[PDB]
């Protein structure tokens, strides 16, 4: 019963060569779960990041 | 070779050298050092002009 | 539904002696279908070669 989930697919920049058989070689989706605070870092540049 | 795929030591220099332009691809030791990469696409299909 | 191939065949340093029976020695063409990565290296000469 949640609610309706609707999301646009891009197809953009696909070839079709021949190159044998078939595969995905790419994906991606920018609908991240929940996540909890598992610990954060210091790189070099500055930035502090929580992963 | 990071995520990013670049030539890269173990500190985060990348390494330069000169591009590959051309086709079919050749090295011109004329041009501006460029970062050298290992792209993961395919090339694309060549129609057959000399036999 | 392609385009047609437009290319020329030339049959250089051919000779005929009777060398035997009628058969090929040499082929060479510019035409193939499209790969996947599969390993990459580099030579003495520094330039970068993939396969």
């Amino acid at each position: 019963g949640a609610t309706a989930a609707t999301f646009s697919l891009s197809f953009l920049n696909s070839m079709q060569q021949n190159t044998g058989a078939n595969n995905i070689v790419a994906t991606n989706q920018n609908g991240y779960k929940p996540g909890d605070l598992v610990s954060y870092q210091i790189n070099n540049d500055g930035t502090v990041v929580g992963n | 070779l990071d995520e990013n795929r670049n030539l890269v030591n173990m500190q985060g220099m990348q390494l330069t050298g000169y591009p590959a332009t051309g086709t079919p691809p050749t090295i011109q030791q004329g041009a501006n050092p460029a970062p050298i990469t290992i792209p993961n696409t395919l090339m694309a299909a060549k129609s057959t002009t000399t036999a």
